[PDB]
């Protein structure tokens, strides 16, 4: 058998300037997908005029999105991360607040080391659903480094 | 050429342009974009004559008759033959 459970997954988000020591996400949402990633597309194909095929490299960002329970400490930290303009920090040959997420996916020790990225979008205020329970908040980041997986 | 598209006959039609296109979208055949332009003539309906006698006379203007060396003897011998 193969255990594909997600319980016990932890995320450590460390930013260059906002959170130099980093914080930990462990209270994931109950309705939205706790971690959702768009399919990476690092290659492309083109058709020649003889019916042949050519395969080339194309730029590929990793769009990750983590969902957390509304009102939790992880949600507050992620809102602090979102409400930090890139123009208020100093500049380096690197990216403006380089933030990396270390994902311990299971006790297996997946250790995903997504780095070279930044937060893109997320909810500023909590939305109240029809049922009256505040909807889980999904924050999307983008990354350019997507290697480091173990086991 | 004369192009008859759909009940619309165009005489005195000459090809002006043509563009062949070879693309992966069509590997067997080739799209082409022909372009003809009409040749303007002073009299679209000319007047002809059936029999060989009765043409209008054509002038050639000045000729500047060119030269040979054959002498009258050769012309005579040719006329004799």
């Amino acid at each position: 058998m193969i255990n594909v459970s997600g319980f016990g997954t932890g995320i450590v988000i460390v930013s260059a300037s906002s959170f130099p020591m980093g914080f930990s996400l462990s209270k994931f949402a109950d309705d939205e997908s706790p971690i959702s990633s768009k399919e990476l597309e690092p290659f492309g194909y083109e058709m020649l005029y003889d019916g042949g095929l050519f395969a080339f490299d194309k730029a590929a960002p990793l769009e990750v999105s983590v969902s957390v329970i509304a009102g939790s400490e992880d949600d507050i930290n992620l809102r602090i991360l979102l409400n930090s303009k890139k123009g208020s920090f100093r500049f380096l040959p690197g990216i403006i607040p380089d933030m990396t997420t270390l994902v311990a996916t299971l006790p297996d020790g997946g250790r995903t080391v997504l780095s070279n990225g930044t937060i893109i979008k997320g909810p500023a205020i909590d939305t109240i659903q029809n049922t009256g329970r505040r909807k889980g908040n999904t924050y999307t980041f983008v990354f350019g480094s997507y290697l480091g997986a173990q086991t | 050429y004369k192009v008859i598209t759909r009940g619309m006959v165009f005489e005195r039609m000459m090809c002006t342009s043509e563009a062949l296109n070879q693309t992966p979208d069509m590997i067997s055949a080739t799209p082409a974009r022909l372009t003809f332009s009409q040749v303007l003539v002073q009299n679209p309906k000319p007047i002809m004559f059936r029999n060989a006698g009765d043409s209008s006379m054509i002038d050639r203007g000045l000729a500047l008759a060119e030269d040979v060396v054959g002498s009258a003897g050769d012309l005579f011998d040719y006329a004799v033959n």
